[PDB]
């Protein structure tokens, strides 16, 4: 560890450039996994609608889908509102 | 041809249904020929290396013979399998469309005239 | 290949809305949350029938139902509505973030005179169980019959009769 | 070429060709062809001699346009069909474009003109890859689209291949050049039955690859490139020349040698399809292949050409290359004829 | 195969003028093909030399077809037998004589009659019995 | 393919793009998705020989859809006859053709 | 006029192709294709291919052909040519445009051009399709699927282009 | 309409400005090829802004760095094996 | 088949003819090689953009990324023959006679 820490500082002396970029790429590639928000990003990305939410024929016994757009039934993105 | 047959799983050397056929007999004359092929490769090998052809490296010859016999065996199973497969759907096909293979009306030679040609 | 029979010019005279985009988009959410009954089954007709010609009866109703919503505002806080939609157009994107104060004025008026609440975020973007009377088409694409697939291969495998049968080779 | 870079570059050609046979998309078929082309050029330029640059330039100029012509019929087929799946072509002129484009990537018709010199210019090992591994990738496409190719166009190009390939071999000296003309003649042999039956095309491929790879890279063991140079090898390694004649006689296709495997099976299928003039002329010109095959065997082992005094030096030494997989490859390329029912396995 | 239909449509032993002109066209057409290739693989001198090469190659090929079509058809008329394969042989090899005439070599002219006549006879057999050289994939 | 490694492994490599009736970004239909559905559904488990003769009506309707050819022949002769009938001065175009 | 903008762009495309494919001096030959690349964008843009057409303007047209112009600088013939310098190049230029001119004449008369394929000489606008694209910009979201649906295409593009750099410096290594 | 009209008028003024002032009075190749390869790889990640709005950005995420890694890797090879260091 | 499609494929056809009509300059042939991939790109784009084959927009860029890759090696090949012959003239590109 002493020589490795010496080598890393050895790098920083004779060159400050590629060590900084190697650091930048190193973090930018690892934090994606260690993230509490990347799940929100895909949830946000899918939340935005580009197409009409095609209605389905009501044959009865539809538990969760609403009948009115203001009905409480259905998915709510309130988690985005406080976000 | 039978590429595209119904149920042919790709890149399957020996399909599971091929096991329903009689496996090749242990000393199959076809199988032992590949043993001959393996033996020659060992004999030829020492010739290029400038070694005693008949006596150098029995370990080298043993690997050559064993590999040829083994690789032959599975190749011999697929050998009869495809021929069995080729004959199988052939036999069923003649039954599904009887119109094109009609009953050959057998007639003895007492009816048919064969024109005789002198040989002088 | 046949006849391309299509509806005459008789049924294509609906009381077309004479408004512009800004006034259409100024209400939008309230119109969507108060005229969903003729919107949903008409759009469902558009998808299920897969043909514009068969949904003419629902096509006129949505336009007609728009008028009842629109003239309802005229008997009510239409003056705040005019100030709103005359401020939206000025923006080139027709964006609501620059007209929040008039957004309130339209909302506070419509809240008590009529009661149309502001649709919360994501409420419009929701699949709905629209009730309908028409039966589903038996083949929306008018697909013809289907070719009969070739008979299935079956039967237990049998050893190849007389072996390879290729020239003189046996076994 | 650093061995690590050399190994990677061959792997890309290994990968590029493998991509073609595993792709179901027309673009992906063209995709690996371009990668495969992109990787061979440095391999051909192994010695950087001016002749090697000439060979690489000729190969690139005749293959890049073929990939460009390859893309042309793809979009035209897309234009008239709208599907990129590797299947039959639903537009005639596209496939007329296709067969010529695939063939001139290969070279059977006058398209073949690049094969002779390019083989000569590049090294002997580099010549092997171009002539024993570059013939699978175009054949992979032709096998898949064999359902609807125009029989008139394909057979004519197959005729010209064996007719031009055999005829030019007679008047050739550099063993690399006889190799190219021998390959041109055999490519017509394997592709002649391609419209009729696909299994015996692949039969010829495995059979031709084994003998061609064996006798190419055995010739590397002899370390010779000219008939006179190959002639001298009898004194040094007479076993090599003796093995040279066996594969050379197999190369012609004299029973019971395994080189008669393709020629026999091809005539059987064409006869089954009522095409009988086609094989006879196809068989006749195969005698041209045997003539320069026999001439090379004459100068190699069947007689003894004069040697040189300095060659006594070589007797005290030995080869260092381990002739990877060479010895077994003669055995299954000259004696596998009794294993003829193995055809069904390829199906 | 418009040119091929042009020839084969004319019945044997009649319309000899049409059969000859069709023979010239087929012989002429292959003249351009061989000459265009010859100019390509072997670069000629200035254009006048190039067309001189082209003219010679086209002339022989047209001439071989021209006399062959004439004699192959009048023979059926004179001998009153169109079906015989010999009806093509007697003119099929005379093209070899024409080739020898334009090349000035007795040996090559006689040998060409040995070969071209046999092939011309063979073509007649091909049309008679039903031979096919580029047969469609049947099995 | 020659070696259909996709079927054995089961992983989709290029099949996603092979036709435009597969899944598309945000459910954007192709110009001829309807006819692709009809032709593909007509020709499955039938083989490459039977389908080319049996499922021909679907193909002919579809092959017209991509590069609409017969209908321009319909449109071209509409334009030709209309131009001829106005050049000599018989048919008067309605005002709805203009402002 | 305005109604023929795709037709007029297409014929300028051909004459640009004829000029540069007739093989004038290579630096001039680049210009003959550069304008062809320039008018090629208009055809793509007019059909909704805003990104793809503009993409061709950055790479290739503004990219790789710069290297072509670069290559013709140091590795050039001592006397660069021109259509006046040689007679064959002059003849090729006239032949190409005459062939094009005789072709459009055939297209404009009966619109029944059968050469190779069966073409229709009607207006360029007919082939367009009617229908809103919503808010997604069709083309823009089509090539944005490079990382959602691209899959195999991504690695092979990365690998071949990476293999594009092992090959280059190896062949220009000077033994 | 406006696009090519703007191009037309810009060309006319620039062309006039000279006419009114005309009548009235291995290393270089090597880096260029590397430029072409990097510039071409740049075309790959250009549609990234739209690609950042897909419903499976995880697959978009990892594969986008894969292009950037390979640009880094291709630079690394062209760097160490002399290469980018110009010939002498 | 409309006229706009025709002008591109015909441009490809004349581009193909000039490619294999080598004058005494390899660069010009390389330039005429440059024609088809652009013609292929243009021809592909009109087909794909017209028919709204959304995913197929892949291939136009995919066509260009590798069809330019030969040009990467081809130019270095051209400079290679110009480092030993000192000239891109193709008449001296015949050393492989025998
Ligand atoms: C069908 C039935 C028949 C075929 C059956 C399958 C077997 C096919 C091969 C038969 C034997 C060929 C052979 O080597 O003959 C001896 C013969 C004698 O060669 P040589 O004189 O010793 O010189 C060899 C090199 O030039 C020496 O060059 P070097 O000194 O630079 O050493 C490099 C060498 C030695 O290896 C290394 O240097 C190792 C590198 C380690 C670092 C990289 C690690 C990561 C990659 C590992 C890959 C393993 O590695 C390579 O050449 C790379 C390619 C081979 C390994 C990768 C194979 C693909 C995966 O070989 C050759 O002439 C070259 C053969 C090249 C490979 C075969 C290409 C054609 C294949 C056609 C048929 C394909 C199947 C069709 C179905
Ligand atoms: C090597 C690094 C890149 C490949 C592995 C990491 C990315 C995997 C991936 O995107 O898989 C997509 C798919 C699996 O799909 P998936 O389930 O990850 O995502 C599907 C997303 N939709 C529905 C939008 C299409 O797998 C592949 O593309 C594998 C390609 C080959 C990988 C190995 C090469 C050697
Ligand atoms: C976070 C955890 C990691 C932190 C960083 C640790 C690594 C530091 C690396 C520092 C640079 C490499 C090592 C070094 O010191 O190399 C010296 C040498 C300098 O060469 P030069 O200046 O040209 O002199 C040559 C003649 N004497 O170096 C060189 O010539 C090599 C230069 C290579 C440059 C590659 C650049 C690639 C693109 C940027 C990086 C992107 C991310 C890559 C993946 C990172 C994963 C962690
Ligand atoms: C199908 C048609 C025919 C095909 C084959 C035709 C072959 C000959 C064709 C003509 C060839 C050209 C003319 C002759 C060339 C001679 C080549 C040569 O190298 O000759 C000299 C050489 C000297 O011998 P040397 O290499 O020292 O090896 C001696 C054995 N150790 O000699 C040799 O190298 C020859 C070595 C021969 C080794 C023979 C090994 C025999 C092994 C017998 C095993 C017996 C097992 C019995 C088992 C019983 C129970 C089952
Ligand atoms: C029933 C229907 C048909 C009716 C009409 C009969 C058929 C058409 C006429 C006969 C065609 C075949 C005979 C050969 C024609 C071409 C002859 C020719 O080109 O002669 C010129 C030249 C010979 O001399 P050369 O080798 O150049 O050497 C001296 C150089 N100073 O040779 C050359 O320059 C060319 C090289 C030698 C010849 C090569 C082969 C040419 C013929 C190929 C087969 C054509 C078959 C045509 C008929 C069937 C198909 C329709
Ligand atoms: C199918 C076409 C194959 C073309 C092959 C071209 C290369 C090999 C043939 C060749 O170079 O010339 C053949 C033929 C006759 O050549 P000829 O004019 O007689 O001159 C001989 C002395 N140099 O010259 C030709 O141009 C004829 C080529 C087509 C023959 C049918």
């Amino acid at each position: 560890a002493g020589r490795i820490a010496s080598f890393l500082k050895n790098a920083w002396a004779k060159e400050p450039v590629l060590v900084a970029s190697f650091a930048i790429g190193g973090l930018a590639i690892i934090l994606p996994s260690l993230s509490p928000y990347t799940n929100y990003a895909i949830r946000i990305n899918r939340a935005t609608p580009y197409n009409y939410p095609v209605p389905l024929r009501d044959d009865g016994n539809m538990p969760d889908v609403p009948s009115h757009p203001q009905d409480p039934q259905g998915p709510s993105l309130e988690w985005l509102k406080n976000l | 041809m039978m590429s595209g047959r119904p149920g042919r799983v790709p890149l399957q050397f020996l399909p599971n249904e091929a096991r329903s056929l009689p496996p090749p007999k242990l000393t199959d004359p076809r199988l032992v020929y590949m043993g001959f092929l393996g033996y020659c490769s060992g004999l030829i090998d020492n010739a290029i290396r400038r070694r005693p052809v008949v006596s150098a490296g029995l370990h080298r010859q043993l690997l050559y013979v064993t590999s040829f016999v083994f690789f032959g065996y599975y190749l011999l199973k697929r050998q009869d399998y495809m021929y069995a497969l080729r004959d199988h759907d052939m036999f069923a096909y003649v039954k599904s469309h009887p119109e094109d293979f009609p009953e050959k009306d057998k007639k003895t030679y007492g009816e048919i005239l064969e024109e005789f040609h002198p040989v002088r | 290949p046949g006849i391309v029979e299509l509806p005459t010019l008789e049924d294509l005279k609906v009381q077309e809305v004479k408004v512009s985009s800004s006034v259409l988009k100024a209400a939008a959410h309230h119109y969507g949350a108060q005229c969903d009954k003729p919107n949903k089954e008409f759009m469902l007709c558009r998808w299920e029938e897969k043909d514009p010609r068969r949904c003419l009866e629902e096509g006129k109703l949505v336009n007609q139902c728009a008028l009842d919503f629109f003239r309802q505002i005229k008997r009510h806080c239409a003056e705040p509505f005019t100030e709103y939609w005359t401020c939206i157009d000025y923006s080139g994107l027709q964006l609501f973030r620059h007209c929040r104060k008039q957004q309130a004025k339209f909302d506070e008026c419509v809240l008590d005179k009529l009661g149309w609440v502001r649709p919360d975020l994501g409420e419009l973007s929701k699949v709905t169980k629209v009730k309908t009377d028409r039966p589903l088409p038996e083949n929306p694409y008018h697909s013809r019959a289907r070719p009969e697939p070739n008979p299935e291969a079956e039967g237990d495998l049998k050893p190849a009769k007389h072996g390879s049968r290729l020239f003189f080779w046996t076994m | 070429m650093n061995p690590i870079i050399y190994t990677t570059l061959i792997m890309t050609v290994m990968s590029g060709t493998m991509l073609v046979m595993i792709s179901s998309h027309w673009l992906l078929i063209w995709i690996g062809f371009e990668m495969n082309l992109l990787a061979m050029i440095p391999v051909l330029m192994k010695n950087f001699n001016p002749r090697a640059t000439e060979a690489a330039t000729k190969y690139f100029l005749t293959q890049a346009t073929a990939s460009m012509m390859l893309m042309m019929a793809i979009i035209i087929n897309l234009l008239y069909s709208g599907q990129w799946t590797i299947t039959k072509m639903f537009n005639p002129v596209a496939m007329t474009m296709m067969t010529m484009a695939l063939a001139m990537k290969l070279g059977l018709s006058p398209f073949h003109f690049w094969v002779p010199e390019v083989t000569q210019g590049i090294s002997l090992q580099a010549g092997l890859l171009l002539l024993t591994w570059q013939k699978l990738a175009p054949l992979s496409v032709l096998c898949q689209i064999s359902q609807s190719i125009n029989p008139n166009l394909m057979l004519t190009m197959a005729m010209l291949s064996i007719l031009i390939g055999g005829w030019g071999g007679l008047n050739q000296t550099q063993l690399r050049k006889i190799m190219a003309y021998s390959s041109i003649a055999h490519m017509g042999w394997m592709t002649a039955v391609l419209p009729y039956n696909t299994t015996m095309t692949i039969l010829n491929l495995l059979i031709y690859i084994t003998m061609t790879l064996a006798m190419f890279m055995l010739l590397i063991h002899s370390s010779a490139t000219t008939t006179l140079s190959l002639s001298h090898t009898w004194n040094k390694m007479p076993v090599i020349t003796s093995l040279m004649m066996v594969t050379l006689l197999s190369m012609g296709g004299l029973p019971p040698l395994s080189g008669f495997m393709p020629k026999w099976m091809i005539i059987q299928e064409m006869t089954k399809n009522e095409s009988i003039i086609m094989p006879t002329l196809m068989a006749m010109t195969a005698l041209l292949n045997l003539y320069f095959y026999m001439r090379l065997a004459y100068s190699s082992s069947l007689t003894m050409f004069p040697s040189t005094n300095n060659m006594k030096m070589k007797w005290q030494f030995e080869h260092t290359k381990q002739m990877k997989l060479l010895p077994t490859m003669i055995v299954l390329s000259t004696l596998v004829l009794p294993m003829t029912p193995a055809l069904s396995s390829l199906n | 195969k418009t040119l091929l239909h042009k020839y084969s449509d004319i019945p044997e032993g009649t319309e000899c003028h049409r059969k000859a002109y069709a023979s010239t066209s087929i012989g002429g057409a292959t003249g351009l093909i061989v000459s265009a290739y010859s100019i390509a693989l072997k670069p000629p001198a200035s254009f006048l030399e190039g067309v001189a090469r082209t003219g010679r190659y086209t002339f022989t090929s047209a001439a071989i077809g021209a006399i062959f079509g004439l004699t192959s058809c009048i023979s059926a008329q004179v001998r009153e037998k169109p079906d015989d394969p010999l009806n093509y042989f007697i003119g099929g090899c005379a093209g070899g004589l024409t080739l020898g005439a334009r090349t000035r070599s007795y040996g090559i002219g006689a040998a060409a009659c040995a070969y071209m006549g046999l092939t011309a006879a063979l073509v007649k057999m091909g049309q008679l019995e039903g031979w096919q050289v580029f047969a469609e994939p049947k099995v | 393919p020659f070696f259909d490694v996709q079927k054995r492994l089961g992983l989709d490599l290029d099949r996603w793009m092979t036709i435009q009736s597969a899944e598309q970004p945000h459910k954007i239909p192709g110009r001829c998705h309807a006819f692709e559905k009809e032709w593909i559904e007509c020709a499955h488990g039938i083989g490459g020989i039977r389908a080319e003769k049996e499922c021909k009506i679907e193909f002919d309707d579809f092959v017209e859809c991509l590069l609409r050819q017969k209908t321009m022949k319909r449109l071209s002769a509409i334009k030709r006859q209309r131009d001829k009938l106005i050049k000599e001065g018989k048919y008067t175009p309605p005002p709805h053709h203009l402002g | 006029m305005t109604m023929y903008i795709a037709f007029i762009l297409s014929t300028i495309f051909v004459i640009g192709f004829v000029g540069f494919s007739s093989k004038p001096s290579p630096i001039y030959g680049g210009l003959g294709l550069i304008v062809s690349g320039g008018v090629g964008c208009g055809i793509v843009l007019n059909f909704g291919g805003s990104f793809l057409g503009l993409m061709v303007f950055l790479i290739y047209l503004g990219g790789m052909l710069v290297v072509f112009g670069y290559t013709t600088a140091m590795a050039t013939e001592m006397y660069p040519e021109v259509w006046v310098s040689n007679k064959t190049v002059f003849g090729a230029f006239v032949s190409g445009l005459m062939m094009e001119f005789c072709m459009v004449y055939y297209a404009l008369k009966e619109e029944e051009v059968e050469i190779i394929f069966k073409f229709n000489g009607l207006g360029d606008w007919v082939i367009y399709d009617t229908g809103d694209s919503g808010f997604f910009s069709e083309e823009a979201m089509g090539i944005a699927a490079l990382y959602s649906y691209g899959t195999w295409l991504v690695i092979v593009t990365g690998w071949s282009l990476l293999i594009g750099v092992v090959v280059i410096m190896e062949i220009t290594r000077g033994n | 309409m406006n696009i090519m009209l703007t191009l037309l008028t810009n060309v006319t003024l620039a062309s006039l400005l000279v006419l009114i002032a005309f009548w009235l009075p291995m290393k270089f190749f090597l880096v260029a090829i590397t430029f072409l390869l990097f510039d071409l790889e740049i075309a790959l990640l250009l549609p990234l802004p739209w690609a950042s709005q897909t419903n499976n950005l995880k697959t978009m995420l990892t594969m986008a760095l894969f292009l950037l890694i390979l640009l880094a890797a291709s630079l690394a090879y062209e760097w160490t094996q002399k290469g980018l260091e110009w010939a002498e | 088949m409309p006229l706009v499609y025709m002008n591109i494929i015909m441009a490809f056809a004349i581009a193909l003819a000039g490619l294999l009509m080598y004058r005494s300059h390899l660069m010009s042939s390389l330039l005429c090689l440059e024609g088809m991939m652009l013609s292929l790109f243009i021809m592909s784009t009109l087909i794909i953009l017209n028919t709204h084959f959304t995913l197929a927009n892949m291939m136009p860029i995919i066509l260009l990324v590798f069809a330019a890759c030969e040009a990467a090696l081809g130019l270095s090949l051209l400079v290679m023959v110009s480092n030993t012959y000192g000239t891109d003239y193709v008449q001296n590109l015949n050393l492989l006679q025998c």
